């Protein structure tokens, strides 16, 4: 609220820990969501085929 | 495909019908004493058939199921790649 | 060797000896507690050949 700021909870109580980097067949990529752009915008990505 | 003993079915098939005795013969010892192959001759009437193998009982077994098939029948530049998903399974 | 806490062994065998090789261990593994097994319930009293 105004220019004061504040702690991130929401950020700290999500990362706990970093999640593993695991790839996905298929199988499992066709049910699963759309990736949608917003959700990449200004995040961090890592390639797990290569 | 080779299950059972080939050579006692082709015995069979000999002395049943009074054909003469399955002969066989060893003509060549091929390759170094580590890697030394065998060929087996098998010789029944008028057919000849040839059966190789890293032992002389292998090669013996698989000229007698070859010539059993024969005589029912006439009465890259690249190393393939290996996917990341490879787990640790405990032994 | 592995003897640190927590160590880790690791054996590479390729996809068709896998049975052949677990085979192997369990034998090895058999043969282990069978001569713990004989170690413990043997007794003898002149305990020298």
């Amino acid at each position: 609220a105004g220019e004061q700021k504040c702690f991130d909870w929401e950020l700290m109580t999500n990362f706990r820990r970093l999640p593993q980097s695991h790839g996905s067949n298929v199988q499992q990529r066709e049910q699963q969501p759309a990736p949608r752009p917003e959700d990449f915008e200004g995040k961090i990505v890592t390639q797990w085929y290569a | 495909k080779t299950v059972g003993n080939p050579i006692g079915w082709l015995q069979e098939m000999c002395m049943q019908r009074r054909w003469p005795p399955p002969s066989y013969e060893t003509e060549t010892e091929v390759g170094l004493p580590h890697e030394r192959l065998f060929t087996i001759a098998c010789s029944i009437l008028n057919y000849r058939e040839m059966g190789k193998g890293k032992s002389k009982k292998i090669a013996k077994r698989l000229a007698a199921h070859r010539m059993w098939m024969r005589l029912q029948e006439t009465p890259i530049d690249r190393y393939e790649q290996v996917s990341k998903d490879f787990e640790f399974i405990k032994i | 060797r592995a003897r640190t806490t927590e160590a880790k062994f690791v054996l590479f065998t390729a996809d068709k000896e896998r049975e052949k090789t677990i085979q192997q261990i369990y034998q090895y593994r058999k043969a282990h507690n069978d001569i713990a097994e004989y170690l413990k319930d043997r007794v003898l009293e002149k305990t020298e050949p």
